[PDB]
């Protein structure tokens, strides 16, 4: 867990880890992600995300 | 006894920071305070400003100032510029030398109207040439030795100096860009430092700066390094509306 | 000055460059739309014909035959977070509503745009948001919903598209190069078209509190 | 010490030496708006005296502009008691 | 991380030291701590950048500049070690000299390319002080013959002149 | 007519707001009260947002002139500078840790409080509702 | 000290003071009073509520001078 200023004063290690666990969860949330958030829809009016259009597009249908 | 059950109640600074949804701010002696939830959101809403550093220090506020030499306070250019400073030293040094008759002598005869200096010079520093000093925007309230410490955080590369060029070997100016310093050659080398991969540097994995010279000797660029294909290091070290403000004085 | 009415109070409008011609998002609080209106007052018309006693006494015809002009006689509406929208397409040379869409019980319309995304052509869409269920001194939602229409006729009757499901009271919409531009609460989310949902190709999350305006240059 | 109780529409005075300060602000420059006294403190032995000094009203005490723009002037007769 | 401030130069402040850390890199910590009598810079100093490839290359790229005009090394915290090399590449630069020669040994001269004045264009030769002589031994060594960039290296203890 | 002379002599008050001495720093405070009352309106707040940032650590203090002429710049600056900005500094330390520091803070927004109660009224943060108690405004955020 | 007998005379003087010991619920609920006696005040965020619900200013006062008795939910304990 790097040297960050936010777990400056927390000593024990279980509890260093289970705040560096929630903060990861938090700054995995306020990424923005495309594969996931980023969607498309396929010519057949119905819509998926980037990462499964680009996947099922370039193996040989869109 | 009732405080220490409260203290009981004092909980932890891991507590504090895992409960809290903004976890920067979260301190030393933040736990013993009555309301430690309201006291974080506090400290970790916009704009507000935190107190000083001094409180918990046995030392007053600038009795650490107490050791050190300083030197006497250097007035604005606009002021020097009306050549008031050279007036006065002259009458200082006058009636340093002069001695107690012959001061009371001018007590009794006065040297009326020594000097003289003309105004529209004060009138136009004053109401000419007044700019406008360095000011520091809210919040960044002055502690003992601010001035002292030096400035950090430009991780910036392109940022140099003209003494860091003198000291380094690198021009100083108008050349400052077309002089790729001496770092950017083994950047070109073996690469830029893999912790400013976010990095370029210019003439090595940037462009030609302004009239750029491409050669082997001393005062050019090089080699911009580039794969044996063709495809530079990084970047492109060989190089491939409306501003108008509303209202504005004619 | 020159006065032409509306019944629902106005939010915001937008302009359609084509024809002169004005879309207003007008919206109110503490009302029913004009379905739940008739059909409340017909059944309390029924539970009325049950006093059960002369079956003779007869008012029930009067009830539906009066109509009371809420311009003079105050807005037959009530409840706490009883909502009522409509979206109206006029002329403001003449006051003719060319078109009314009058819409649901509680989706209330607060955010309006006129946009043509350049995936497609000239055909002009509006966009509107309408949120769901709200609650005012309080706080509460139940959700938003992001109203399409065609905008046809030459922009003179908008006919329905699609209405996306969407987190928050979507209270602003801004065109912004090909695409839009939404806050919904927190969340600045930019969208991009379809034809079974709207879809977003990006998303800021570091708002403060609650987006209530979008201008872009 | 102040006497506080609330204001009313009796001027004070100033005696000669006291003569030219604000009543607070400690000025001597720029006075805009006349002083109010109470009654308690405006009776018998008390009428036109110097709120500072104690001496005889002569006068008139006064509000320094800087304490009209704060609204320093209203909270009543502050007399040192 | 720690990287020898090497020929550390007097004068040549530590605050453009810093300045010259973060225009590289993590700019954590430049410190020549002097000596106890001096103040001035004491010949090898500590200078942090909290990456280990950071201060790496950042040590690759600031040896061979001019501290002080001075040649001064980042890297890890005369008796005749000059050697002769000669079917010179002239197509080379000082600081690929540097790192090219500098590989068993420090440079305690960059590689002066005996080159005409007339032009500015060398005729294959150049002396170089490196660290030890064992040093300019190995290297010497290991391009004894072997491959320059375009005129193969022959290299070997130098003389004096 | 401060309204010109204000930037010439920022500098020289900065100056001796870094500390000289005790009736150093009562001083310059007190050429800042004067220069905030008599630039009231005319816009050279940025000169004295600038001063704010000197003068506002000798709030810590215990001399009772140095103490007292460092709470009339504050007066001073609170017409002059408005009571957003002076509130945002008294934020943090009402409710600290320690009781000296409680204390000088709830002093000033005491006084900050008494003269224009009613400003504030826009400038209050906002402060989230836990369980059992509401303290959010929904008033204020009524859209329209 | 007397200072200080002036100076909760000064709490008891103004409504909405405070002291370094002041609780959340007091300083809370003091703003929240004074926040509805200038929507009272002032005639004009009136209209706004007044329009923002639908409404009238006799019923929008009438309830802004209801809730001012407990507008921050039940004391502190
Ligand atoms: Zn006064
Ligand atoms: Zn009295
Ligand atoms: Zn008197």
């Amino acid at each position: 867990i790097p040297n960050t200023a936010h777990f400056a004063n927390v000593t024990q290690i279980e509890d260093a880890v289970s705040l560096w666990a929630k903060l990861k969860l938090q700054k995995a949330s306020e990424r923005w992600q495309p594969d996931t958030e980023e969607e498309y829809e396929d010519s057949s009016g119905n819509v998926v995300n980037k990462k499964t259009y680009e996947d099922l597009k370039r193996q040989g249908l869109l | 006894s009732k405080k220490k059950l409260r203290r009981m109640n004092r909980f932890t600074v891991a507590e504090l920071k895992q409960l809290v949804a903004r976890p920067d701010v979260v301190e030393m002696h933040d736990v013993t305070a009555q309301d430690p939830k309201l006291l974080v959101h506090l400290k970790a809403t916009r704009n507000s400003v935190p107190v000083p550093r001094h409180w918990c220090f046995k030392r007053k506020y600038l009795q650490g100032k107490r050791g050190i030499e300083k030197p006497p306070f250097e007035l604005p250019d606009f002021i020097k510029r009306t050549g008031i400073q050279e007036m006065r030293e002259a009458l200082q040094e006058k009636e340093e030398q002069k001695t107690m008759k012959s001061k009371m002598r001018e007590k009794v005869r006065p040297k009326m109207g020594k000097i003289d200096i003309d105004y529209q010079k004060l009138h136009d520093a004053f109401f000419k040439w007044q700019t406008k000093p360095k000011l520091t925007i809210h919040g960044d309230l002055y502690y003992e030795g601010k001035e002292f410490e030096t400035r950090l955080k430009e991780k910036k590369p392109g940022d140099l100096s003209d003494e860091l060029r003198i000291s380094l070997g690198m021009p100083v100016g108008p050349n400052a860009h077309k002089v790729p310093p001496p770092w950017l050659i083994a950047m070109q080398r073996y690469g830029p430092p893999p912790s400013y991969p976010n990095l370029k540097i210019p003439g090595l994995n940037s462009p030609i700066p302004e009239s750029c010279s491409f050669g082997y000797h001393a005062g050019g660029w090089g080699k911009p390094p580039v794969d044996e294909t063709g495809k530079p290091l990084y970047g492109d070290v060989f190089g491939t509306i409306d501003r108008t403000p509303w209202g504005e004085l004619e | 000055q020159v006065a032409f009415p509306l019944q629902y109070t106005p939010r915001k409008f937008v302009i359609h460059p084509e024809s002169n011609n004005l879309i207003i998002i007008e919206t109110d609080h503490n009302a029913y739309t004009e379905a739940t209106k008739a059909q409340r007052k017909q059944q309390m018309a029924e539970e009325m014909v049950e006093a059960a006693g002369e079956l003779a006494a007869e008012m029930a015809a009067a009830f539906l035959n009066e109509n009371l002009p809420e311009s003079i006689f105050g807005a037959p509406k009530a409840g706490n977070g009883q909502w009522a929208s409509v979206i109206r397409v006029m002329n403001p040379i003449q006051g003719n509503t060319l078109d009314l869409v009058q819409l649901e019980q509680n989706e209330a319309a607060f955010s309006v745009a006129v946009c043509r995304f350049s995936n497609t052509g000239e055909d002009w869409y509006v966009l509107v948001g309408v949120a769901k269920d709200l609650i005012l001194n309080p706080r509460s939602v139940a959700g938003g919903f992001v109203y399409t229409y065609k905008l046809v006729n030459n922009g003179e009757k908008l006919e329905f598209l699609h209405k996306t499901p969407v987190e928050e009271v979507p209270a602003a919409i801004a065109p912004f190069q090909g695409r839009v531009l939404i806050g919904v609460g927190k969340l600045l989310r930019v969208y991009d078209l379809g034809k079974k949902k709207l879809l977003r190709k990006c998303e800021n999350k570091h708002i403060a509190n609650y987006i209530s305006g979008i201008q872009t240059i | 010490i102040f006497c506080r109780k609330q204001a009313g529409v009796a001027i004070g005075r100033l005696c000669e030496k006291c003569d030219g300060k604000c009543v607070i602000c400690d000025s001597y420059v720029r006075p805009c708006t006349l002083v109010r006294i109470c009654d308690e403190c405006n009776y018998g032995s008390y009428q036109g005296r110097c709120v500072i000094c104690g001496g005889p009203g002569v006068s008139d005490a006064y509000y320094c502009k800087e304490c009209t723009i704060q609204e320093k002037d209203r909270d009543g007769c502050p007399k040192i008691v | 991380a720690t990287v020898y401030v090497g020929g550390l130069d007097e004068k040549v402040s530590e605050p453009l030291l810093w300045e010259l850390f973060l225009q590289a890199g993590p700019v954590v910590n430049t410190h020549m701590p002097k000596d106890r009598v001096t103040g001035q810079h004491q010949g090898y100093g500590f200078v942090e950048f909290l990456s280990e490839e950071d201060a790496d290359y950042a040590i690759k790229i600031m040896n061979m500049i001019k501290l002080y005009g001075k040649p001064i090394r980042v890297n890890k915290a005369d008796v005749g070690a000059n050697i002769f090399i000669g079917n010179l590449d002239p197509e080379i630069d000082e600081k690929l000299l540097y790192d090219t020669f500098s590989a068993f040994g420090v440079i305690l001269q960059t590689p002066k390319i005996m080159r005409d004045p007339d032009t500015g264009n060398s005729k294959g030769y150049a002396f170089i002080n490196f660290a030890s002589f064992d040093a300019s031994d190995a290297a010497i060594e290991a391009m004894n013959g072997q491959y320059l960039c375009n005129r193969p290296i022959t290299v070997s203890y130098a003389f004096k002149k | 007519m401060g309204k010109d002379y204000i930037y010439a002599v920022t500098p020289l008050l900065e100056d001796a707001l870094m500390d000289r001495d005790l009736v150093h720093r009562q001083t310059a405070s007190a050429v800042v009260q004067h220069m905030s009352l008599g630039v009231y309106g005319f816009g050279c707040e940025d000169s004295l947002n600038h001063l704010l940032n000197y003068v506002w650590p000798n709030v810590f203090e215990t001399s009772p002139h140095v103490i007292q002429a460092v709470m009339g710049a504050l007066e001073g600056l609170r017409v002059a500078i408005g009571p957003c900005r002076m509130l945002q500094y008294c934020l943090q330390g009402l409710f600290h840790p320690a009781r000296k520091v409680r204390d000088v803070y709830w002093k000033i927004y005491n006084s900050i409080y008494i003269g224009s109660q009613d400003a504030l009224i826009a400038h209050y943060p906002r402060i989230y509702n836990d369980d059992k108690n509401t303290y959010i405004r929904y008033e204020l955020d009524y859209i329209l | 000290y007397t200072i200080h007998s002036q100076l909760e005379h000064l709490q008891s003087k103004y409504i909405g003071t405070g002291h370094a010991d002041t609780t959340k619920w007091e300083w809370l609920v003091n703003q929240h009073r004074d926040s509805y006696c200038s929507y009272m005040g002032h005639f004009d965020l009136l209209n706004y509520f007044a329009i923002a619900e639908n409404e009238s200013k006799a019923r929008v006062r009438f309830n802004l001078m209801e809730k001012m008795l407990q507008p921050c939910g039940p004391p502190a304990d």
